[PDB]
């Protein structure tokens, strides 16, 4: 932004813009299990399935 | 304690999320697999 | 200007796509020197009684 | 290459021992290195400017 | 507002909801009827009673295909419905108003 | 340097190809091979 | 333009898309249901629902040509249609300029 | 008998001495003992998985 | 040049004497000479198989 | 740090002294330097690869 009011019109002092930047990387994330096959259809509860 | 006082309510807030890509679900459940092959019908 | 210019410069740049695929393959010329006989196995035994 | 010098004999800001006098023509427009302190450095010209490129 | 009171805002309709999930379009099915056992079979009704379609939707695709006397039913019942001619009538002792917007 | 003299009219032609099968599209997308869960985000 | 909106250009009318695609008329059937296992019909299905349509039109004109009783039902299904008279009718209470364009 | 290795030249996650590395094919499947650190042992195959049971 | 090779360090039932062990004998997928023994010996793999050009 | 060694079980192609031998696991991911010859050290990752950082 633009800095405060200075003191002195004569001789006026020039200004520049600061320009900012904020780098990230969107790396993913992962979670995952292992299951038989056999076992979620050999599972009558309901359990082993909801997953 | 890793406390944080935040305002919250100028135009941004702090620790912004930034949602890329969302839940899709990844299944392994096919004979298509070397898992399946390697293992002992192990899905994914 | 801008004290930082170095980080001001992507966002002064521009991208364009006109050298993407600004290219082709000869034009095709086997159908002039040569002829399809499509097969459905490993090998073709020609056969003639001359 | 220094595509701008932005001297022209101008009062740049020096911020040197606490006090930010002008001693030479210390006026650059580039990418390099510094720009944290090429803002004190470039910030006040108080006098005419005029770029001229050295090609360094 | 629709009929269950839900708020409605016309900005969402200028876009299907589906456009920004541009990974669904790009899916295949499964295929989970070949290979399929009385066990595969119950275990997939029972992951669909509990909130996994995805098998089952699949399932009922490929039940469909593969036999012919379930999809001649089915569309003979359905092409039932589609040969029946249609209009669209007022409400109860309808006013003037009524009677033009139906 | 590379010469060829053929006839074109003929029954035959000459450097005869063979179009076994068409061009067909091998890709690898998502929940179809295991180099995109079991292994890096890759696509051949 | 079209029913679709697509923009419609008049040049591109006076040649066929295909005529320059002369490879495509030189082909010829590879015949896919010569030695069919039900192996091979699961594996032709199943790229087809990927995109490898060839295979499966391959084999669906094998099939038409060489079962009599399927063949016989089609044909009698599609004369059913073909001996159907047909009129070109105006729109819902067209006018005039409508009625001379029907 | 073994019921399976999961060797393929990698174990899950053997951690000693405070770190956590990836080596030695250590993965067993069975309750013979230390289930409770068997998960935490397993539970990690980062790589392929390949099952060749020893017969032990 | 030859076509058929076996380096993924995988498995194949190779018969030394009296019992048939894990080895990397022959590994080729052309056969012009030990037929009959090779069919033993270059029993199809039991773990990841990949081939490569010897050009021997 | 190395996003990505691209090593396991893969073999690029590594031209050295007139012969483009497979060898040695010199798969790499990042733009840190020699980014032209990336596409020759990985011009022929002809086995399966299963990446793993570093952290260098």
């Amino acid at each position: 932004q633009f800095p405060k009011l200075r003191e002195w019109i004569g001789q006026r002092v020039i200004k520049d813009m600061a320009a900012q930047g904020y780098q990230i990387t969107n790396k993913l994330f992962e979670s995952t299990v292992g299951v038989k096959r056999t076992d979620i259809e050999d599972d009558n509860l309901g359990v082993y399935g909801p997953l | 304690f890793a406390p944080a006082a935040d305002p919250g309510a100028a135009w941004y807030l702090l620790d912004t999320s930034r949602s890329l890509k969302p839940l899709i679900y990844q299944e392994r459940m096919k004979p298509s697999f070397t898992s399946m092959t390697k293992e002992d019908d192990e899905q994914v | 200007a801008i004290i930082t210019p170095a980080l001001i410069s992507a966002l002064k740049t521009s991208f364009q796509k006109h050298f993407q695929d600004a290219l082709a393959t000869a034009p095709s010329t086997y159908l002039q020197v040569a002829t399809v006989i499509p097969s459905t196995t490993a090998s073709n035994t020609y056969g003639w009684l001359g | 290459e220094v595509e701008g010098v932005f001297v022209r004999a101008t009062v740049e800001r020096r911020c040197r021992a606490g006090f930010c006098f002008d001693k030479e023509g210390q006026g650059f427009a580039d990418g390099v290195l510094s720009d944290e302190q090429l803002e004190a450095l470039e910030s006040d010209p108080l006098l005419k400017v005029e770029r001229c490129t050295f090609s360094g | 507002v629709d009929v269950y009171g839900n708020p409605i805002r016309t900005q969402q309709l200028r876009e299907p909801q589906t456009s920004r999930l541009a990974g669904l379009a790009k899916e295949f099915a499964q295929h989970p009827a070949k290979g399929l056992t009385p066990a595969k079979l119950a275990r997939i009704l029972v992951e669909a009673e509990q909130g996994n379609l995805q098998a089952q939707a699949e399932l009922f695709m490929d039940m469909e295909e593969r036999d012919a006397h379930l999809f001649a039913e089915m569309s003979k019942r359905k092409r039932a419905i589609l040969g029946l001619d249609w209009a669209v009538e007022p409400p109860r002792n309808a006013s003037a108003a009524e009677k033009a917007d139906a």
